[PDB]
């Protein structure tokens, strides 16, 4: 029973169905490329990202002079058939690590049932889909089909290793913070990984440690999947919001500052750095922004743009937010099923539950300094499994995290940059 | 003589300030230097968001401090497609009257014209009919 039912190659025909070509949300009148649909309402568009952003159309770097140490360019990754085969593969790949545990199930289970909410409409009392939420999926005709879905992997920018979660906005809503949410873009690559040391002592130092090990990366793609669950629920954290780093001198030196949203997704003892209050006057605002989708639902007359009842849609929303429904029909908020759904988005999705249950090395905090930059080939089962990445069951590789040491394991690891 | 210093970005607030209204607040921000052509993180202008929410004043005195009529977000729509969607007739009559391009087509390949269709503004896509044609 896989996530995953089909394996996709590239080089597969477009059926217009889970092999398509598609037009993204752009600024510009972007021709329309390759995706494939690997899961309900999850699509993999193994293209540089040169679309989401109007001034990122290029992969050109910027000047060698303004280049920041921890960064890797190459404009002609990803380009040709054959790394894009490899590219989709190695996503499909770590979908199956992740959804191959319970945790990682969840997860997944909570994004493809987190759909966007319906509140485009300009009438009160209608309900309608955010264009912005849904991509253009061609037709035999040449005709454009529009489609919903809540999740999108593209390759990276012009900065290779720039790794992040992106949405587009709206003229008059804050759909990341209020509760409706919005398809999520994540720019990934499975062929590369950042190094780091275990020693931590080295780590949080940014002149020592050269990438002793590696990461997994399907914890980094967990990472980021942790953004989408954020965003598609609406209760991510304004990204201005920052800590003032008083943790590390090297941070404290430079005049630092991370996010709390970052620090919350890495969870552990990171997301304790949000003190009591911050917590929770968040999770408070975040109630009453349930409280208004609840209302927006019962007011809801009409719905416009699909064949699916007025009825069902509200259906799929009670089961998104967890709403109560009483013997009347009004949707209401339960303030504990709320703090159950609450919790469950915040501190129990997060890189750091995810490192246990795959029993992987990882950085023990995300206040750390990332040392180098690998080459990875993930799709070979002699150098990555499903259900043990590096560290492969039964060789020399399981013991110590063996296999996510770049140096015992120096075959899959191929060394690109050197940041420390 | 007279130098004071920006303690905050004055784009964003010029950005909130047109998004709630508060003309006052656009006119004095405007006075102290703020960029009327500065843009949020979503390719938002001045102007796209005080016609998205109909304020008719706030749109005049932007267009007055040299606001780009056609200025486009990062999904293609214009100040005109944004009040034409909400159904503002006088502020769509105003870019048009200042030239916005009524033929600006956004990522789906819609104009002002279908998107005042698609949001049941009829009388305001009689207008945009017409412009065309004319
Ligand atoms: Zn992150």
């Amino acid at each position: 029973s896989p996530f995953v039912n089909k394996q996709f190659n590239y080089k597969d025909p477009v059926n217009g169905v889970d092999i398509a070509y598609i037009k993204i949300p752009n600024a510009g009148q972007m021709q329309p490329v390759k995706a494939f649909k690997i899961h309900n309402k999850i699509w993999v568009i193994p293209e540089r990202d040169t679309f989401t952003n109007p001034e990122e159309g290029d992969l050109n770097p910027p000047p060698e002079a303004k280049q920041v140490p921890v960064s890797y360019y190459d404009s002609t990754y990803l380009s040709t058939d054959n790394e894009k085969d490899n590219y989709l593969k190695g996503v499909t790949k770590l979908f199956e690590r992740i959804y191959s545990t319970d945790l990682g199930r969840m997860l997944l289970t909570s994004i493809v049932r987190g759909i966007p909410f319906w509140g485009g409409s300009t009438i009160d009392t209608e309900l309608k889909v955010i264009d912005t939420n849904c991509i253009n999926v061609i037709q035999p005709d040449g005709s454009y089909r529009s489609e919903e879905l809540n999740l999108v992997i593209i390759g990276p920018s012009a900065d290779i290793i720039q790794f992040e979660c992106k949405s587009f906005g709206h003229e008059v809503l804050n759909l990341t913070r209020n509760g409706y949410g919005s398809t999520q873009y994540i720019r990934f690559s499975p062929d590369f990984t950042f190094g780091f040391e275990e020693s931590l002592e080295v780590d949080t130092n940014p002149l020592l440690g050269a990438g002793k090990f590696a990461t997994d990366p399907a914890v980094t793609l967990a990472h980021e999947l942790i953004h989408a669950g954020h965003r598609l629920y609406g209760i991510a954290i304004n990204p201005n919001r920052v800590f003032k780093v008083n943790t590390n001198a090297y941070y404290e030196m430079s005049g630092l500052e991370v996010s709390f949203e970052e620090l919350r997704t890495f969870g552990g003892h990171d997301a304790k750095f949000i003190d009591s209050l911050q917590e929770n006057e968040f999770r408070l605002y975040y109630y009453n922004k349930f409280k208004d989708i609840a209302s927006t639902l019962n007011k809801a007359k009409s719905i416009v743009g699909t064949t699916a009842s007025l009825q069902y849609m509200k259906n799929v929303f009670k089961e998104k937010y967890l709403l109560s429904e009483d013997t009347s029909g009004k949707f209401s908020v339960d303030k504990l099923k709320f703090d159950k759904l609450y919790k469950m988005l915040t501190e129990i999705y997060t890189e750091d539950n995810f490192v246990k249950f795959f029993k992987v090395l990882n950085r023990k905090t995300y206040l750390n300094f990332d040392k180098a930059v690998f080459k990875i080939n993930i799709v070979p089962k002699v150098n990555y499994t499903i259900y043990d990445g590096f560290n492969l069951r039964n060789t020399n590789l399981a013991a110590n995290f063996n296999g996510q040491n770049t140096e015992i394991n120096n075959m899959n690891f191929t060394k690109l940059k050197n940041f420390t | 003589h007279h130098h004071h210093h920006h303690g905050s970005d004055l784009g964003k607030k010029l950005l909130e300030a047109a998004r709630a209204g508060q003309d006052d607040e656009v006119r004095i921000l405007m006075a102290n230097g703020a960029d009327v052509n500065a843009v949020d993180m979503h390719g938002y202008t001045p102007l796209h968001l005080a016609a998205a929410v109909g304020h008719l004043e706030i749109v005049e005195v932007l267009l007055k401090a040299g606001a780009d009529v056609n200025a486009w977000d990062q999904v293609g729509k214009t100040p005109l497609h944004l009040a034409a969607k909400w159904g503002h007739l006088e502020i769509v009559e105003v870019l048009l009257k200042h030239g916005a391009d009524v033929n600006a087509q956004d990522w789906m390949g819609r104009t002002p014209f279908d998107l005042a269709i698609d949001n049941g503004n009829e009388d305001i896509a009689e207008v945009l009919q017409k412009a065309a044609k004319l």
